[PDB]
């Protein structure tokens, strides 16, 4: 399966990728959910 | 444009737990198994020879 | 001598054999193979032999000539295609019938029955002389004389003969000094160990850059010359195009190309391409080719055929360079050589200790770049040379950390990237922006700045929308390309117009594939002064959509840079550039309001 | 005197110090049975030698020992086409009886022959993936990278078979009016895939145009080796001194090197790198010593050398020192396979650099080069795209990306699916290569010069 | 007795067992070249050598040798300050001798002449960015760890030119009052790097202060180990006996690690993972253990080692062991070199151990502990919140966030841009790094008491 | 044989007990979360991370200072000289939280400090000196405290000698002797009723 | 093993065997191959580890007169936490099944934490009636 030799850099930076991803999209997020809130409260009024 | 809102949020959390969930332990559990292998071509070279 | 105790390969080892050096010249059997004892484990010593063992008998007598392995440096090196030891590989084609001789010939170092020019120098009767003093020449250029002939290092006296000018043969005598009652008498050629060096008086830092040509290498960092440079591969990067692109493009008065453990069909490419290809400068007879003295070894021949490849090609460099010429050595592949010394160390069956590699691996990389430098001539007389050496790079261990690309990064000073990826997709030679440094650019670049150009503040720019690109990369792959603001867009944009134009290299020569260093700056700046005019606009207000529709005209100028030619406008530097600097801010004004 | 010791299959014998190097001894064993045996060195009064023939029928002391006197060379003629031959010289149909003319060494240390004349003219394969994308030149060695867990033996049957209709499709390009002939050489090769490999040549015609040099795995791993090493001989005979066009195809690169490692564990040598040896690679280099254009520069021996990926990688040691050697590459994927394309192979890590030299103007377009560069881009794109909508959906991707995941699908579909005896002209190749092509307009096209892109869109 | 053979980089002479360990032999050769070693091996009646010039070129019975009867030492002097050695400790002046005073041993010190004492007292690189938030104290090592995307010897040159200008800094703040001096150490340089480094200190007047030991790329591994040991017993010599605080400077770590795994240290001995031996631990210790407090309580060797990592790489043996023995590290790295920032230092993955406990109050304020936690703080949130500004834009981005994403900025573009020959006192680089902070309110540096920030904002 | 005041009894051999139990008890370290959330023990075995400096030292200065065992072992295995350094010079400053007085932590403290730059062998035998040391204050009657810095740094000081002398080290380049040494360390420490007919109770944490 | 398979033959008794732990085993193994000429194979343990484990499971089944028999739990602690490191990978051959203990379980605590994801016993309808 997996490769016999060095797939350690690429997997090094699939690594990175992968925790990038996390951080930005869970901050793209974090600003939907945190406007998202404060237009919840002036559509109910 | 919450309507819009409300359709992206639920796309956008989807994303962060699938990152989350599935690819970082699998990226983990390969990284491991072909490092040990990769280590031991390396020792077992020297072993081999030395005897 | 000896007696053959194995043969073991195309390794020998024969017993019977002291008072025999580890530099000692040795005939092999009774059928004279040539070899060289590279150790010694006692009675018993080991020597590689650079012919093949096909039939090579056991107790077999082994004479030791009583003088080291040398390679003659004389006259006949350029126009000229050779082996690692250096024999006329041209002669062999005809006499032999063969490429390369059969196992057990030994033909002589250079042709024999070949005639030549001296010329008498600047030291007479009477007048003192040194090491890496002109006594004369030869003529193997025609518009120069390429070759200075050079009394060999540690080699003194005071003169009792100088032949005047005429023709004599190599093996005749033309000088005569004087010192330890009589040194000798010289001739033409001079031998020298080829795994030795060949002393410097002083070296002095490069800082006279010259062209490579290359689009790419001239736009990162400048170009340079008496520098040291790794470019990767993985011998599927069109290694061997850049090569001959490179070879048209140096205007330096001599070159060695060093073919270390090649294909065959690579040497074909090189030996048949250089005479059609036309000099710069002003042409010679088969242009190219005249000012190229060739080391071709394949692959194919034994291992110690091709460890002394690399050698002697650096031996000729640094003759060159104490004979008051700035040489170019092209290198193709270093990480053979380093596939070579694993070859044997495989045969010997040491223990490896770089990973999968020699013990001396590490020592003699480290040890080849030093050779190679800038330098104040070795000599009474005090001329300059410089010797930049462009060695080319590959894994050869199955890692990214393997030992001949790091301790070659090391002691090289110039590195410029390269991706496997790009240049199968058509980017060739490709460039990595992020892995590569140039401890000689400052120096270069103040250098091109006195000259004309505004270069260094333009080098800085260029790396830097490219370092932003790498961030962006990863934003426009997840997230998309909705999310970007007006000034990320043009990041992207701007390093679009860099990829296309330099990273990009159409041709051998056609398409306008040589640029000059002037003309490099010139595409550069129509670039940059586009991307500071566009970072205004969308700050100033104007969508990135908007500004792409206005900027219209100036911006497909800029992207046909490449085709057009410098020599129809200036002679360097097109007239075409200086109009294109006004047509933006004509164009900017419109666009803004 | 007799033997010293047997450890594995090699042998030690203590004997005087008359035998040369690859020299023949024969070994006389008291079953009333000789067997033949090649010395891999002599050393002081002892010969380590590993037996061609069986494996026991040895004893300590009741073993006599004479030598051949003669070392290995190739008998080799001018008829040597349309005949069965083993390495080891069997009769199986011929063997030990195939005429001679000349005794060739198998080091090829005389001879040697070597390009210094490039290379030159166009060879057909009717596949548009070999052809459009590496291109082959006589005396090339391109070598195809297949994989394991996928039959590797099956894509050299298919290459085997359309092969020698190739001859006609050069013929057509002109300036080649001179004989074709394939040698095949097989080492470590099954006897199933034996007889089809037999069947292709046979299906053709090529039959009586080529030489079969066969060695199974039961046969010594020494024997193994050489097999292959006299074919390239016999190869370098019809070559350069009848003047004619010979593509060797050898396979299993694989089984060359398994060989190699096996060899060598108390000698001097000793197996280096990886388990696998560290002058791996001379062994390689004594395969690629007999390729390129010969002598007087008529005739060419060209050379498609078969080596399978164990793990479908290239970081492993068999494709690695391989890779090196040869000047680009072709790379066969498992994911074409399994949904039924054939012959599957993806185009991304393939490249043979020599491809500009290879082509020229009469037989292969101008355009020629340009092609290949744009199929490479937006085929690498496509790829890049799909895996992203995969994780984080559809929201990362543009409308360019759409054109791209669409040109992915009619590359796979239209280009790397043909048949097995369906073979092509060069110029059709290039002219279906063109029909993907025309769904990006112009202005997204810029690995071509817009020059030659006016005159073919 | 003669030389036996040499087999690679390793000597064998049958020579007699007389000799002592440490012992230098002289090679006397037929050819007027005479070459020194020591022995690695003395063992009966041969003596295994390493020679510290050449390996080849030697002979087996036209070669003797002889032994000198005086073991591998330095002179040492404090006439060496101004002085331009090689890595034998043979002068490469071209005028008169080294001058001892004392023999001293070099193997880490006969006698080991050190003390165990707590760091106390700034040690000053005149650069801001290291010097507050991973500051240098007497005693300590922190190690500038950078890779072979930078031009890691050319920063290495601003560190170790910018120190001892240092020292009327601190004369003033009272904090050194006895003498600054520089031991240098090259360690597989260049020829044309060497010049760069020396000229650098002329130009500085830094050459007086400095002494420089020269091994050169081509000269052999052992003598590159010789190297660092002849510069640490200088060191230890000024230290020790005139109380001189004195800074050495390693540069490079990477080729002296390259030396040990190459052979004295794996001669056919088996070394650890990668090929660097296991106990390549335990030489760096012999480094180690020359270096720190010395008897006097005014001396105190401080060491900057400088590492330079292969690839980057956080999982290769190299950075990592070292990284043990060493009380922090300054990371360097590729990113903002491309943006054109220079030196391109960053504080985040770094760390010092012991930031003011390290380092003592009175020639620094006392607000140093206090102002790292907050430019700590502020950098980390920075880099996060510059990948969000291209995501969310700035019309729904957070305000704490809006700050750092210009915080950001400034801390590389001034804190970390500097001159080439600018010098800057570690009072001065305090009050920038309040400037930094002072955009910030109060409520968003809450992590510091209102006494302290009331009076430095 | 002569007996004298001190005993010596070999590095690597273990003093001995009656039996050994199954500790129930508690350091005195007073520590209030390490107490109540994950108890204390003393006669037990404890595994700590670190990296160096990012804490680790730190609680190790913690545990002696609050702590008021009969007798406290401090065990640098093979540290940064900095750190051994600071822990001679705080603790005769620092209190015993029993009110006790002379040097006060220093008095119940004996130091076996090895920084990793010192011989190999004191870094190899430090563990074992502090193990035979601790456990026949166990048959003293002395609840013991050992805190032990770092045994990371110890598996490297037998990596070290096994390739020196040229044996073959096992997985990850350490030793094939390694696993047996780390185990019979832990297992060797812990609560047990003093050999001889008085049967004191002492600890070994 | 010699203990367990004489009560079990000798007066037809069933024994159960608690065999803990058994890298524990594997590592004394490992002690006595650094310390022969022999060279370790498959992670630095023993290249004849698979000698050793089966050995013990030879012994285990039905012994002579069949109402004695030897009953195997062997109990494994993962040492590096992986079962792909060769204790487990060979161990598991051998035996007829595993069962799997389980992290998440343990540590929310669930007794006993059997995890049964890859839990599975190859005598399943072999061991019924």
């Amino acid at each position: 399966v997996f490769p016999t030799r060095m797939t350690l850099g690429l997997m090094k930076t699939k690594l990175k990728g992968a925790n990038q991803g996390y951080s930005l999209l869970k901050r793209k997020s974090e600003a939907l959910t945190k406007r998202f809130r404060d237009i919840t409260k002036r559509i109910d009024d | 444009a919450f309507i819009i809102l409300d359709e992206v949020i639920k796309v956008t959390n989807r994303r962060v737990n699938a990152i989350e969930h599935v690819i970082i332990p699998r990226t983990e559990n390969t990284i491991a198994y072909i490092n040990s292998e990769l280590d031991e071509l390396d020792r077992e070279e020297f072993y081999r020879l030395k005897k | 001598y000896g007696a053959i105790y194995s043969v073991s390969g195309p390794v020998v080892i024969a017993e019977n054999m002291i008072g025999c050096a580890m530099y000692e010249l040795v005939k092999v059997g009774h059928d004279n193979l040539v070899g060289e004892v590279i150790r010694i484990d006692g009675d018993k010593a080991t020597i590689q032999v650079y012919e093949e063992t096909a039939g090579l008998t056991v107790g077999d007598p082994v004479l030791r000539t009583g003088k080291p392995l040398s390679v003659e440096l004389g006259p006949g090196l350029m126009e000229t295609i050779y082996d690692g030891i250096q024999r006329p590989l041209k002669a062999i084609k005809e006499e032999s019938q063969s490429i390369y001789i059969p196992r057990g010939i030994d033909t002589p170092a250079l042709d024999r029955t070949i005639k030549w020019q001296f010329t008498p120098g600047k030291f007479q009767v009477g007048d003192h002389i040194s090491g890496g003093d002109i006594y004369g020449s030869v003529f193997e250029n025609s518009l120069i004389s390429s070759h200075k002939i050079l009394l060999p290092p540690r080699s003194r006296g005071t003169i009792t003969w100088i032949a005047p000018a005429g023709e004599y043969t190599l093996d005749e005598k033309i000088l005569e000094v004087e010192f330890d009652g009589k040194k000798s008498d010289f001739t033409l050629y001079h031998t020298w160990p080829v795994r030795v060096p060949r002393p410097v008086t002083e070296k002095l830092s490069a800082d006279y850059p010259l062209l490579t040509g290359q689009r790419v290498l001239d736009a990162l960092f400048p170009c340079v010359q008496g520098g040291t440079t790794c470019i990767p591969g993985a011998f599927g990067c069109g290694k061997t195009v850049i090569s001959q692109s490179l070879s048209k493009y140096s205007n330096s008065d001599a070159i060695i190309y060093v073919g270390c453990g090649e294909r065959g069909n690579e040497m074909a490419e090189v030996l048949m391409e250089f005479p059609e290809l036309y000099t710069e400068m002003s042409g010679t007879k088969e242009p190219i080719m005249k000012r190229t003295t060739l080391v071709a070894n394949t692959s194919n021949m034994p291992v110690a055929a091709r460890e002394a490849s690399i050698y002697t090609g650096i031996t000729l460099a640094e003759y060159f360079r104490d004979q008051g010429k700035n040489v170019s050595m092209i290198a193709d592949s270093s990480s053979r050589w380093a596939e070579a010394l694993r070859e044997i160390s495989g045969r010997l069956g040491e223990m490896p200790a770089d990973q999968g590699f020699p013990a001396y691996l590490g020592a003699k990389l480290a040890s080849f770049y030093e050779r190679a430098g800038k330098a104040v001539a070795l000599g009474s007389p005090d001329r300059t040379g410089s010797v930049s050496i462009v060695a080319a790079v590959s894994p050869a261990g199955g890692d990214f950390s393997d030992p001949v690309t790091t301790a070659t990064l090391g002691i090289t000073q110039v590195f410029w990237g390269l991706d496997k990826k790009l240049a199968q997709r058509k980017h060739f030679p490709s460039i990595n922006t992020s892995v590569s440094y140039s401890k000689y650019t400052n120096v270069l670049n103040k250098f091109y700045d006195s000259n004309y150009p505004e270069f260094p503040v333009l080098r800085d720019r260029m790396k830097e929308i490219l370092s932003n690109a790498e961030e962006l990369e990863q934003v426009v792959q997840l997230v998309g390309k909705s999310a970007l603001s007006d000034s990320d867009k043009i990041t992207l944009d701007v390093a679009t117009l860099i990829k296309e134009d330099f990273l990009q290299q159409n041709g051998y020569s056609t398409y306008d594939a040589f640029c000059p260093i002037w003309k490099t700056f010139d595409m550069m700046r129509a670039f940059i002064s586009y991307h500071d005019e566009a970072q205004k606009a969308v700050a100033n207000g104007a969508n990135w959509s908007k500004l792409a529709d206005s900027t219209g005209d100036v911006k497909h100028a800029v992207s046909s840079s490449k085709f057009f030619e410098p020599s129809r406008g200036e002679k360097e530097v097109h007239g075409e550039f200086e109009k294109l600097l006004s047509t933006m801010q004509e164009r900017f004004a419109e666009s803004t309001d | 005197n007799t033997v010293s010791g047997v450890n594995g299959p090699l042998v030690i014998l203590e004997k005087v110090k008359f035998p040369r190097y690859n020299e023949i001894v024969n070994l006389t064993l008291p079953d009333g049975t000789v067997r033949q045996g090649q010395v891999l060195e002599i050393r002081g009064d002892r010969a380590i030698v590993q037996v061609f023939e069986g494996t026991s029928g040895i004893d300590v002391k009741k073993t006599t020992v004479e030598f051949t006197g003669e070392s290995l060379r190739i008998p080799v003629s001018e008829d040597m086409l349309g005949r069965i031959f083993d390495g080891s010289g069997r009769p199986i149909d011929n063997g030990p009886k195939v005429f001679a003319e000349d005794y060739l060494d198998i080091n090829g240390s005389p001879i040697n022959p070597y390009a210094r004349i490039y290379p030159e003219e166009m060879i057909s394969t009717g596949v548009s993936a070999i052809d459009t994308m590496n291109s082959i030149a006589r005396g090339q060695k391109i070598p195809i990278f297949s994989a394991s867990g996928l039959p590797h033996n099956e894509i050299a049957a298919q290459i085997c078979r359309q092969a020698g209709l190739v001859r006609p499709t050069k013929d057509v390009h002109d300036g080649h009016e001179e004989n074709f002939s394939i040698v095949f050489a097989a080492m470590g090769v099954n006897l199933e895939t034996a007889r089809f490999f037999k069947q292709d040549f046979e299906e053709n015609g090529s039959l009586e145009r080529t030489s079969l040099f066969l060695n199974l795995a039961n046969d010594p791993t020494i024997e193994r080796i050489i097999t292959p090493r006299l074919a390239l001989t016999t190869a370098e005979y019809l070559a350069y001194q009848t003047e004619r066009h010979v593509l060797t195809i050898l396979t299993d690169m694989s089984s060359y090197a398994d060989a190699l490692r096996e060899v060598s564990a108390a000698r001097e040598e000793v197996p280096g790198r990886r388990g696998y040896p560290g002058y791996m690679y001379t062994d390689l280099s004594t395969i690629y010593e007999r390729a390129g254009r010969v002598e007087g520069r008529n005739g060419s021996i060209t050379q498609i050398p078969i080596l399978t990926m164990p793990n479908d990688d290239i970081t492993h040691p068999i494709p690695d020192l391989t890779g090196y050697i040869t000047e680009g590459q072709i790379f066969v994927d498992r994911q074409l396979h399994n949904k039924g394309i054939y012959p599957p192979i993806n185009v991304l890590p393939s490249l043979s650099r020599l491809m500009k030299s290879a082509i020229g103007e009469g037989m292969t377009r101008k355009d020629h080069g340009d092609v290949s560069n744009q199929l490479y881009a937006k085929y690498a794109i496509g790829k890049d795209a799909a895996a992203m909508k995969a994780v984080v959906g559809e929201e990362a991707l543009s409308i360019e990306d759409k054109l791209s995941l669409e040109f992915l699908e009619k590359f796979e579909k239209t280009f790397i699916t043909q048949g097995a005896y369906e073979d092509r002209t060069v110029f059709e190749s290039l002219d279906q290569a063109w029909s993907l092509l025309r769904i990006y307009p112009k202005e997204m096209l810029n690995r071509i010069s817009p020059k030659i892109l006016d005159e073919f869109y």
